[PDB]
């Protein structure tokens, strides 16, 4: 069964996100424009990173206990998770139909070459669209996948964070609460393996992440591709 | 601790 606390924990995820993402796309247009020469596409997509590092950072002060953390330990969590998070709250966006992001005008709709446009490779882009494709066939209740964002920001093993112990009986709260979710609510045969399937994604985004980092280094490495970023950016990827 | 846009944001 469903407890309360477990009931009052998802209505305060799903609100949390409804916040911090606007379906309606209205924001972007304060971006620099999309261009589509080498990385054409990065002023753009950087601006759109930077922004969802935003969201995400709206989205994580919301989570139950996460606010019990340190400052420290918040910055850690956030550090890490931000790339894994965007990936994820990507997955609205994302549409199988033409396997590319849609954000309601063809401008914001993002394809493979797009992101080719921003300095990747098929190296980090073909596991991203496999990535997405693979969340999308889950076809997660909205209440499970603000669940899988909560459970990706406060994962214990990320590295720097130093009380463990605090963060992981945060992100037990939230597991236990998906696990129940799904049983008391995604009826099969969806719910078949649903919560090992999410928890896969989760080692999924750990790797792509692993992945973005070296690409993110390499870009690091050329400064001129380094000044096209924001400032938000390079605090919390580096630089 | 290095991240005063993280920290401003976070606050
Ligand atoms: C509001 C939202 C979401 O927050 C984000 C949305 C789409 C997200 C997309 C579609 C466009 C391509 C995006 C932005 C991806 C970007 C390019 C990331 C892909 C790494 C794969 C492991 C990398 C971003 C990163 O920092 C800007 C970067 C950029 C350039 C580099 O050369 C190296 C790293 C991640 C997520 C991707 C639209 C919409 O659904």
């Amino acid at each position: 069964k469903l407890s309360e606390e477990q009931q009052h924990i998802i209505a305060i995820l799903l609100d949390a996100h409804h916040k911090t993402y606007d379906p309606t796309y209205a924001d972007f247009r304060d971006f620099r424009p999309p261009v589509r020469s080498p990385l054409s596409m990065l002023p753009h997509l950087a601006d759109l990173v930077s922004y969802s590092i935003q969201k995400v950072i709206g989205f994580a002060k919301m989570i139950p206990g996460f606010r019990d953390l340190t400052s420290d330990d918040q910055i850690v969590l956030l550090k890490s998770s931000a790339i894994e998070v965007i990936m994820l709250r990507s997955n609205q966006s994302f549409t199988m139909d033409d396997m590319s992001w849609d954000c309601g005008s063809q401008d914001y709709k993002y394809d493979v070459t797009d992101v080719s446009k921003a300095g990747h490779t098929l190296e980090l882009i073909e596991p991203l669209i496999k990535f997405q494709v693979g969340l999308k066939k889950l076809n997660l209740h909205e209440e499970e996948h603000v669940l899988l964002m909560a459970i990706c920001i406060v994962s214990p093993d990320r590295p720097g964070v130093q009380d463990a112990k605090l963060v992981e009986a945060i992100q037990d709260r939230l597991s236990n609460t998906l696990q129940t979710y799904i049983r008391c609510r995604h009826p099969p045969p969806g719910s078949h393996q649903l919560y090992a399937k999410m928890i896969q994604k989760l080692a999924d985004l750990r790797s792509l992440n692993e992945e973005h980092s070296k690409q993110y280094r390499s870009l690091s490495f050329q400064p001129e591709n380094s000044m096209k970023l924001t400032p938000l950016v390079l605090e919390v990827f580096g630089n | 601790k290095n991240h005063p846009m993280l920290m401003n944001l976070l606050k």
